């Protein structure tokens, strides 16, 4: 594909479903192809509009969080994962991610500690859990040894 | 007959060339169950709909609405999945330490500890609560303030007559929007967010949503005797009825 | 009453002390909705100190009036004279979010501005 393949499909479904609500409900499926065509400032606005009509979809919210992850916007990416997690609790891997990102960016707030506790009980003694325990401590020699 | 209907879905889902008809029919089926509040019924159907249905289908007036209706329905379900969790938690508050009047010096210390541990759990049960309150609220405002035309309200206006569906969409609004409001009021009141409780009278009366038309006159008054209750607690705190400092 | 305000059965004396601006409260309670609507609109008008609050009172007034027992004619008048109020307000309401952080303004904790 290219830029033409994806921006030409705009006129494809625009000519099939022209009302604003259905135009915005196709944003996730519009954004589905811009993520593939390496367009992240564009894909961001496409998914963000589908989120404006479909604000309760855990997949869309996570997809934006994963896109903000490529943008390295931790505060924005974390919040997106949070919404997908609070909508659907079965997304364990996202509870790790939130805990993983909260400990890497800043530990001063206890919120990073909380999400790490949950991540532990979802993955009992996994290799990543300790890694996060050491990361949180990092932010002294005797302390690490204990 | 529940199974007959929830089973006709897997037949339509099997053939990807009928995903537009599978969703549409999935909607209808879930519209009957919602009017009965069978949320495990509605959701058991909601999972049968492949998570990637919307993407592939991509638009007749009948497909633009059914895509919107489906998400509306997900917005509704998610507004009950997160409340029942929140509600389950509100009913699991750490219990006070039991008192042993006339204690031995042994029982005195076991109790100095049980009393100090409880004063750690009650802090987290407000911790977990706040995060389950922040989440259940968001969902209740996604449904009540549904983006782009209100909940269960078609955006596309060029479909062919379907009185069954259309009147099913008006009804679902009159059964579930009064019921979601009263819940959110119960969530706001339960967490002591009284100022915001009263701001349900802005949300409802709003001309932007016209939510007040979905209310029976009786339901209104009931919401007005619910708000006067939040107001009280705001007076007990020393503020005016609506939560603003008395200068 | 002025010695109760300065400071159960205290809510029966609250029922009598709610006489004055706290009116609307004991009016919703007495099932005197039409009455609650009149004073709720009256308190909305004098309102100048807090925008967020002038907005809340009208909304309440309106939900009071709608829930009350006006004839479809009277009701249509209350909601039209009302639609006006909401029409002016909506103006301060739609104030862009660029100049309100520029002017360093409080979101809600700001006054009822004039034309």
């Amino acid at each position: 594909r290219s830029k033409a393949d994806v921006e030409r499909y705009i006129a494809s479904v625009q000519g099939s479903t022209p009302s604003p609500r259905q135009k915005s409900m196709k944003g996730f499926y519009f954004a589905k192809l811009y993520y593939e065509a390496k367009e992240y400032d564009l894909a961001k606005k496409y998914i963000c509009t589908y989120i404006n009509v479909q604000e309760r979809d855990p997949k869309a919210h996570r997809f934006l969080g994963l896109l903000y992850e490529l943008e390295e916007n931790t505060d924005k990416a974390v919040e997106c994962y949070r919404r997908s997690v609070e909508l659907n609790p079965t997304q364990k891997d996202l509870v790790l991610k939130i805990a993983e990102l909260l400990c890497k960016n800043d530990v001063t707030d206890g919120r990073a500690k909380y999400w790490l506790e949950r991540a532990a009980k979802l993955f009992p003694g996994s290799p990543a859990i300790y890694k996060l325990k050491e990361q949180l401590l990092d932010c002294g020699w005797n302390k690490l040894f204990d | 007959e529940d199974r007959l209907k929830i089973d006709v879905i897997d037949w339509l889902v099997f053939d990807p060339a009928q995903r537009a008809e599978a969703l549409k029919q999935g909607n209808a089926i879930m519209r009957k169950f919602l009017a009965s509040k069978k949320h495990e019924a509605a959701k058991e159907v909601f999972v049968k709909i492949p998570q990637d249905s919307i993407a592939e289908i991509y638009l007749p007036a009948e497909d633009d609405n059914a895509i919107r209706e489906h998400l509306c329905i997900r917005a509704y379900l998610e507004a009950h999945e997160t409340f029942n969790e929140w509600f389950k938690h509100m009913n699991s508050v750490p219990q006070k330490p039991a008192l042993i009047p006339q204690p031995t010096f042994t029982e005195k210390v076991a109790h100095e500890h049980k009393e100090k541990k409880y004063e750690m759990d009650f802090g987290i049960w407000k911790g977990h609560l706040d995060a389950l309150t922040a989440d259940v609220k968001e969902k209740m405002y996604n449904v009540l303030l549904f983006v782009d035309g209100g909940w269960m309200v078609d955006v596309r206006e060029d479909a062919k007559e379907d009185h069954e569906r259309t009147h099913q969409m008006v009804l679902l609004r009159k059964l579930c929007l009064p019921m979601l409001c009263f819940l959110l009021h119960t969530i706001l009141h339960s967490t002591g967010q009284y100022q915001e409780c009263l701001q349900l009278a802005d949300m409802v009366s709003s001309e932007r949503h016209k939510l007040y038309l979905v209310f029976s006159k009786e339901e209104l008054r009931k919401l007005l005797q619910k708000l006067r209750e939040s107001s009280l607690m705001l007076l007990d705190q020393g503020l005016d009825p609506l939560g603003y400092e008395i200068q | 009453l002025f010695r109760w305000y300065l400071e159960q059965h205290g809510q029966l004396a609250n029922f009598l002390q709610a006489h004055e601006h706290l009116s609307w409260l004991h009016e919703i309670n007495s099932q005197e909705l039409e009455k609650a609507h009149a004073t709720l609109l009256g308190l909305a008008n004098m309102e100048t100190r807090y925008f967020a609050k002038k907005k809340t009172l009208l909304g309440l007034s309106k939900l009071a009036a709608l829930a009350s027992d006006f004839s479809e004619d009277m009701l249509q008048e209350k909601i039209e004279e009302m639609a006006e109020q909401e029409r002016f307000l909506l103006h301060q309401e739609t104030l862009p979010e660029q100049l309100l952080a520029e002017k360093q303004l409080n979101l809600s904790a700001m006054p009822v501005l004039t034309a």
